[PDB]
């Protein structure tokens, strides 16, 4: 209606709304960058803009009408409520003045629990750039219009969580990384309940372009499907194991692009899921197919991270990453050649401090239960791995039984 | 065992610890932890002494049982079932605990009550006869720890 | 926080400089003002062949809240338990009130040992002992300094 | 084990059953009646001699676990 | 499931050939449990939405007398059925088509089916009106348009003696007593509460979900403008009053009094 | 490890409940809106069948774990718990805020329980690492534990043939049976298969519901003085904002607008030159609100906020001290009450000699920091004396004048008489101020 400025009126609690927000305390503060951002987008120039602004205005109108049901029908009359308030009345001058300052106090941190909704993890930054293309905008302007598939509750001093436990200015490349992953997990509990362990994979990618979600992303053509996919892998792995780096996050990455790739050769040709090899729920597929073989990877990256640097030879004298789940074994010959390599340098002491951290994973790998099943190349890769680790090992028991003895007296 | 209304809140030996004076244990058909011994003693202390605890209960309850009703807090109906279930379970820790059989750990217990009689050397002086401070109490476990490890330290020629 | 580092961190300089001859050794990290420690030497019998460690953690509240007070090392005194805690008067929640000085309530602590208190016991056994039969109490006291307390300096 | 979950408990859904009708059968079959020794000093470890004492009377459904004099001479 | 499925796949032949011997296997085994009984309707329903073959009116009459739940008042029964049926998905689609199909105008038995269908979800929300959503699922249906059907001409009034006859059955659940209050028109509602004064005495929760089923059936209906609606009202309001001091306040009891006055102030306005 | 073994059991049930109460961290991150009654309404409350068959396992998980474990947690647990929590068998039909992480009523139960599990697989670790490994920096957060972390293993599988395969028999010639437990290798095998290889959990991202954040004004004023370097107010910027601002109206809009700002300017950074206006107009891009509280903060900078703040937190008292209202409103009665004819003239003796403009600035900031209205009694005892607390106060961040109240002022003001003082005292400023000029 035009009985009030609902711009203006919105644009004056963007400020109000975002000085109540808290991060983790070190977690990227972006109140000024936060300000900036929703005063640049809430503008009827754009029709980018102008329809970010019919949509926030009607979830203002959602939230409000299922908060005004709590009213006691004496508190909706906010007119005579607020003329019968001599104290605000007589703080804030004039009776028009007052009451816009009262709907400016009632939309306000309802305007801060919406943006602390949205803004999960840096989600509003993909607006903010420049030169993103339209499945970027395209698919946050589906998310954001729509109410059952997301959900604002409501509270006062305001705490938005971060899920991503992210760096400096990450802003997650699927345009809502967390609302995505946590309903396909969802299907995934409904998909691995509903039917067996034979036609999971076609019943959980079926079960997931049944939802009005899949029919919107398949409208999209092959390009911008596979960069979506790229994406949701690299910001998946930031969201399921926490990484310190930015190229060891590269080579998982690669890894789970082996892993999905590996999982779609499995099955021969049924070519009706297979018309979505550069869909979302692979991603989730290969996760539960093969998540020891990652964090096994992880934690073997994690323990010792000079590692990665022969890793950062890996893939340029192998070429990996194209058929097989391969870099938890180059890995394993990355650090045994490490350990070849030398003998003897730093210390006994310092050794065995790292081959019994090292032990078990390394022991874990060359296990049968590791190794289901795979290619022969994984397996003769495997086999050089055992017998690399049995001369390794076999030192080490060597040096912390006669060695450090003879050290010691 | 002869004068339960003269326990009347009594700090009771091997109960849990940070007050909660009595008997502050569930039923003994619980699902809980096999019950880890205390802040410093032996699994085998701890048991024996949970053991002779639980038969000197029954022994004031059979006498009295609303002194021991007033005594052990939670239940209203009867004592000699419930402490009938604990020296049960009891007996069935020490014998998974010690590697005999049945009537040898059975021998055991009454070797190590009878060896309690002969013991005449009097050094435990210095703590009040009532139990009615956690600091004599805890002298009477360490006393009590050295005579038990004085009887089984020396059991295997016996 | 800062604003309590800094009150004690004048203080500390305060009782350095000044001296006390009865409370020595003062040790506090830099990096946490909260927490110091340090050696009571008793000037009164029957507790003047040893010294006791006792620290001291105040709240980050401080001079809203009382600092508290445990000991370290083993005393005989009605007035302390056994986990070292003591009562002392005027650091209680509701006697409390800011303007109170740290130099005084090491004072004040120092007296009570000196002088023990039986009426208000932490240990009513002790109470006790010194009420009926001081000499026993008196005995038991220098055996026990002998037995567990630490080198006085 | 089984005849010590016996007497505590009920029966033992028809294929255990069957374990110690073989084990009778066996125990029938041989002579080497040292084994039966074995079995009840095993049933003597596990509950105690007052159990196989229970065991020992007169028309109990476990009697084959005892050699043939213990219990004609037993009063 | 499965081999009916392959069944069907394997199948002159006309496709009522199918429904024929299907028709025909119902009509015989209908008369062993005319007399002497819920897995038989539970199979043709799987049958014949697994046919996609129209049912007959009378053969609608004899798959309803098949699923009503008479002798399972129990809710230890109704617990016992549900892990024959757990997935509560596709049991609740297949119950929620059949009330859409018997929705045309013979529409008396398939009240009775619901009690089926309310026992595979949530249970009663106890919220005050116009704050959980409209009335599809207060009553619990979710996939009826019923609006035009509490407010139309009500020509066929044969649901008031099929409600007359069954009282018991509104023992078996919660949410059924809503469900047939959200079913029957206005000049035949005070009827309707005058009909159910001992499950109120059973129960003295219920009149708060008959406030509630006034508040949702009120401003569905536009302006007054008769004297019909008026005697309508007033007999409603009539019997509400006499439900009301009737039996104490010992209907307000377990601090359920907050919600009634919402709910009365809601219907004020 | 056999001291604490049957607990060390359930540490491999650690990740199925701390997926239950990242769950309902995820689906109840509200306050006083939970209405269910007990735990099986709860999961008879969700429509996708597997989704609640996996919360009845992990909730069953936790009920097991629940009742094996609730003996200790009363007694060796660091998270101090009350007894009426602990000493039932838990049940579906037990209460729902027992299984909602909270940290403060009935929600202790999840948070001990985790707590205790995470601090005794500490302890093991650090004991593995204290005795021969001396050192180890592997530290892995509790937001993405999986299986492999924690110390798991069972007793029929994983135990049992490891112990009977290092028991030695022993026959010499004369005859006999030993049988040796050779403890050494039995340390080789236990330590390299279970419990070496595994971080040491670290306290950070525990799933946790809060209750209520910080509204006390001084996280917001710590965090300003961390980030800058904050001075005082110039004596002409005094004129400055007291000229521009007498009526009530603009008052409090600039007050509004600077407690926004400062808000902003607490949890963030801001360039310590930089006149006031340029960070309002063009950094958070405020529009035209008013001309007359622009050319107010038109001699002001961001190095002086707090200094700022509380001189239009008192003007505005002052104001409505001036006005003839009611000035408070908020604060507690037990802090409203007269001063005695000794105590005022006493209190007048005082204010005839006195700094009135910090003084009662002082004062004003103190009441409206510290005498917020419910719970102040808590720190805040209304039989103390102001003198003492006021010194307290300010000896904690201020260089401001402090011999003046520490030698003249009364001893005896006795604090509960706290509003009364700054009346007396504002309305002496305002008889100066007003009567004088």
């Amino acid at each position: 209606s035009q009985f009030l400025d609902t711009t203006r009126l919105v644009q004056s609690c963007v400020q109000g709304a975002v000085g109540m927000l808290r991060d983790q305390n070190e977690s990227c503060a972006r109140n000024m960058r936060r300000v900036t951002i929703l005063l640049d987008l809430l503008n009827e120039d754009n029709t980018r803009n102008a329809s970010f602004l019919r949509e926030s205005k009607m979830r203002l109108h959602v939230l409000l009408n299922k908060q005004e049901e709590n009213q006691v029908r004496s508190l909706k009359e906010w007119v005579t409520r607020e003329a019968a308030n001599q104290d605000a009345l007589q703080e804030a001058g004039t009776f028009r003045h007052t009451l816009w300052k009262r709907v400016q106090d009632v939309v306000t941190p309802i305007l801060a629990s919406m943006i602390a909704h949205i803004d999960r993890d840096g989600n509003l930054e993909l607006l903010a750039q420049p030169d993103s293309p339209a499945w970027v905008q395209d698919l946050w302007m589906f998310i954001y219009s729509d109410i059952k598939f997301l959900n604002i509750s409501l509270v006062s001093f305001i705490l938005v969580q971060s899920h991503m436990n992210l760096l400096k200015d990450a802003y997650n490349a699927v345009p809502f990384s967390w609302r995505i992953r946590d309903y396909l997990e969802e299907l995934w509990v409904q998909a691995q309940y509903i039917t067996d362990t034979e036609g999971l994979s076609k019943k959980f990618v079926e079960i997931f372009q049944k939802t009005p979600l899949g029919v919107f992303l398949a409208q999209f053509p092959v390009a911008q499907q596979q960069k979506l996919l790229q994406s949701y892998l690299k910001d998946f792995l930031l969201l399921t194991m926490k990484v310190s780096s930015r190229e060891e996050l590269m080579f998982l990455q690669m890894a789970l692009w082996s892993c999905l790739r590996e999982l779609q050769e499995a099955s021969g040709t049924p070519d009706e899921t297979y018309k979505f090899p550069l869909s979302l729920p692979w991603v989730h597929l290969a996760f539960q197919h093969f998540r020891t073989r990652l964090q096994n990877f992880s934690r073997i990256l994690t323990i010792h991270p000079q590692v990665l640097s022969s890793l950062s030879q890996a893939a340029e004298k192998h070429s990996l990453a194209g058929c097989e789940m391969t870099l938890d074994a180059f890995a394993a010959m990355a650090c045994a050649e490490m350990l070849k390599g030398d003998l003897l340098k730093p210390s006994p002491k310092a050794w065995l401090q790292l081959v019994k951290n090292l032990s078990t994973p390394l022991e874990l790998v060359c296990s049968e239960g590791y190794l289901c099943d795979s290619g022969s190349m994984t397996r003769s890769v495997i086999q050089e791995v055992r017998a690399l680790w049995n001369r390794i090992f076999s030192i080490a028991l060597f040096v912390e039984h006669v060695l450090l003895g003879t050290e010691s007296h | 065992a002869f004068y339960p209304v003269n326990m009347a809140n009594a700090f009771l030996p091997t109960m849990p610890e940070d007050t909660q004076t009595g008997h502050v244990l569930g039923s003994p058909q619980s699902s809980g932890v096999a019950e880890v011994s205390d802040r410093g003693q032996s699994p085998v202390v701890f048991i024996l002494t949970r053991l002779l605890t639980h038969l000197a209960m029954l022994v004031g309850a059979t006498h009295n049982p609303q002194a021991l009703t007033v005594i052990i807090k939670p239940w209203v109906q009867d004592p000699q079932g419930f402490l009938q279930q604990h020296i049960q379970r009891d007996l069935e820790q020490l014998t998974k605990m010690l590697g005999r059989s049945a009537d040898e750990t059975i021998h055991v217990v009454h070797l190590i009550l009878s060896s309690l009689l002969r013991v005449q050397s009097h050094g435990v002086l210095n703590f009040n006869a009532e139990l009615s401070t956690k600091g004599c109490r805890n002298n009477w476990e360490k006393h009590f720890e050295t005579l038990l490890l004085r009887e089984l330290k020396h059991l295997d020629k016996n | 926080s800062m604003a309590a580092s800094r009150r004690l961190m004048k203080e500390l300089e305060e009782i350095r400089k000044s001296g006390m001859k009865n409370f020595r050794n003062i040790q506090v990290d830099e990096a946490n003002l909260l927490t110091w420690q340090g050696l009571i030497v008793p000037d009164n019998p029957p507790y003047d062949k040893g010294a006791f460690r006792i620290e001291i953690n105040f709240p980050a509240e401080y001079p809203f809240k009382p600092p508290k007070i445990t000991f370290k090392t083993k005393i005989y005194h009605p007035n302390i338990d056994e986990k070292g805690q003591v009562c002392l008067p005027v650091i209680s929640a509701e006697n409390w009130k800011p303007a109170t000085k740290t130099d005084q309530v090491i004072q004040s602590l120092i007296a009570l040992v000196n002088d023990p208190q039986p009426e208000h016991p932490l240990r009513a056994d002790l109470a006790e002992e010194y009420s009926k039969d001081r000499k026993k109490f008196s005995k038991n006291a220098e055996e026990f300094t002998k037995k567990y307390g630490e080198k006085r300096p | 084990d089984f005849l010590s979950e016996l007497q505590e408990g009920s029966e033992l859904a028809e294929d255990k059953r069957r374990f110690l009708k073989h084990v009778e059968e066996f125990c029938t079959r041989v002579n080497n009646d040292w084994h039966r020794v074995y079995l009840v000093r095993k049933l003597s470890s596990q509950r105690g001699m007052e159990f196989v004492q229970s065991f020992s009377k007169q028309g109990h459904p476990c009697q084959w676990v005892f050699p043939r004099k213990v219990i004609a001479q037993q009063k | 499931m499965t081999q009916f499925l392959q069944f069907y796949s394997v199948v002159q032949y006309e496709e009522k050939e199918v429904w024929t011997n299907l028709w025909e296997h119902v009509k015989k085994q209908m008369a062993p449990f005319l007399e002497g009984k819920l897995t038989l309707g539970l199979s043709i329903l799987f049958m014949v939405e697994a046919a996609e073959f129209t049912v007959p009116k009378k053969d609608l009459d004899s798959l309803c007398y098949l699923l009503i739940p008479s002798a399972g008042s129990p809710e230890a029964l109704h617990s016992d059925l549900s892990p024959v049926l757990r997935i509560r998905q596709r049991w609740r689609i297949y119950l929620t088509n059949l009330c859409l199909r018997c929705i045309d105008e013979r529409c008396d038995r398939w009240l009775g089916i619901l009690p089926l269908l309310h026992t595979c979800m949530q249970k009663s929300p106890p919220k005050k009106n116009s704050k959980s959503q409209p009335e599809d699922t207060w009553a619990g249906l979710e996939g009826i348009s019923f609006s035009e059907f509490r407010d139309k001409a009500p020509t066929r009034s044969q649901p008031l003696q099929f409600m007359q006859s069954k009282m018991a059955l509104l023992r078996v659940d919660e949410y059924l007593f809503r469900s047939w209050l959200s079913v029957v028109p206005l000049e035949s509602l005070s009827s309707y509460l005058e009909n159910s004064i001992d499950y109120l005495s059973d129960v003295p929760v219920r009149v708060l979900d008959c406030l509630q089923g006034i508040s949702y059936r009120l401003p569905g209906l536009r302006k007054i403008s008769n004297q019909n609606m008026k005697k309508d009202v007033e007999n409603v309001f009539k019997m509400l009053m006499h439900l009301v001091d009737i039996y104490q306040h010992r209907i307000f009891g377990e601090n359920l009094l907050q919600i009634y006055l919402t709910e009365c102030l809601t219907l004020h306005e | 490890f056999l001291q604490k073994e049957a607990e060390l059991r359930l540490v491999k049930f650690l990740p199925e409940i701390l997926a239950l109460q990242r769950d309902l961290v995820k689906q109840f991150q509200n306050v006083s809106r939970v209405e269910y009654s007990s735990i099986r309404g709860f999961i008879h409350s969700h429509s996708s069948d597997g989704l609640r068959k996996l919360l009845h396992d992990r909730i069953t998980i936790f009920l097991s774990t629940w009742n094996a474990l609730r003996r200790s947690l009363e007694t060796n647990g660091e998270i101090k718990l009350p007894k009426d929590y602990c000493c039932s068998d838990l049940d579906l039909d037990a209460e729902f805020e027992v299984i909602l992480p909270r940290r403060q009523g009935l929600g202790l139960c999840g948070t001990a329980l985790v707590s205790y599990l995470i601090s005794l697989h500490n302890n093991m670790v650090y004991t593995v690492q204290k005795f021969s490994n001396e050192d180890n920096s592997y530290s892995v957060d509790i937001s993405e534990v999986a299986d492999l972390h924690v110390i798991s293993y069972e007793v029929e599988r994983d135990l049992n043939p490891l112990i009977l395969s290092n028991c030695q028999y022993q026959v010499q010639q004369g005859g006999e049976t030993s049988q040796e437990f050779d403890l050494e290798k039995i340390q080789r095998q236990i330590s390299s298969r279970f419990l070496q290889g595994k971080p040491r959990l670290t306290l950070k991202g525990i799933p946790t519901l809060v209750y209520r954040r910080d509204w006390n004004y001084e996280h917001l004023f710590m965090d300003i003085k961390n980030k800058m370097a904050q001075s005082s107010l110039p004596n002409l910027a005094i004129s400055t904002i007291s000229g521009q601002l007498q009526s009530y109206s603009d008052a409090c809009e600039a007050l509004s607008i600077i407690e926004i700002t400062l808000g902003f300017l607490s949890t963030a950074g801001g360039d310590p030159g930089m006149d006031l206006n340029v960070y309002i107009e063009e950094v958070l891009r405020m529009c035209d609100q008013t001309a007359q509280v622009l050319k107010a903060f038109s001699r002001c900078q961001l190095r002086h906020i707090i200094a700022l703040w509380q001189f239009l937190s008192a003007h505005k008292s002052e104001q409505r001290l001036r006005l003839n209202k009611e000035l408070f409103r908020e604060i507690d009665v037990q802090y409203k009450e007269e001063l005695s004819t000794q105590h005022q003239r006493l209190l007048g003796t005082f204010l005839n000699e006195a700094g009135l403009d910090a003084f009662l600035l002082e004062l004003h900031e103190m009441i409206v920091l510290k005498l917020k209205g419910p719970r102040a009694a808590n720190s805040f005892n209304p039989n103390w004396s102001l003198k003492d607390t006021l010194v307290s106060y300010m000896e904690t961040k201020d260089s401001d004048i402090l011999s003046e109240v520490e030698s003249q002022f009364p001893e005896e003001i006795l604090m509960s008489s706290c509003i009364s003082v700054w009346k007396i005292a504002a309305t002496r400023k305002w008889d100066r101020q007003s009567r004088g000029g």
